[PDB]
């Protein structure tokens, strides 16, 4: 429900935010 | 990242501290 539009929107936000740097994602 | 930045709202510098 509303966890993985919040992920979805996490995971659009952190590939801008780091950029080449590259993140992890750990729900 | 889903405990307080989906709950509240995270800011740019939050969301930096999960940059790998």
């Amino acid at each position: 429900v509303n966890q993985h539009l919040c992920g979805r929107q996490l995971v659009d936000a952190l590939y801008l935010v780091c950029g080449e740097r590259g993140f992890f994602y750990t729900p | 990242i889903v405990e307080q930045c989906c709950t509240s709202i995270c800011s740019l510098y939050q969301l930096e501290n999960y940059c790998n």
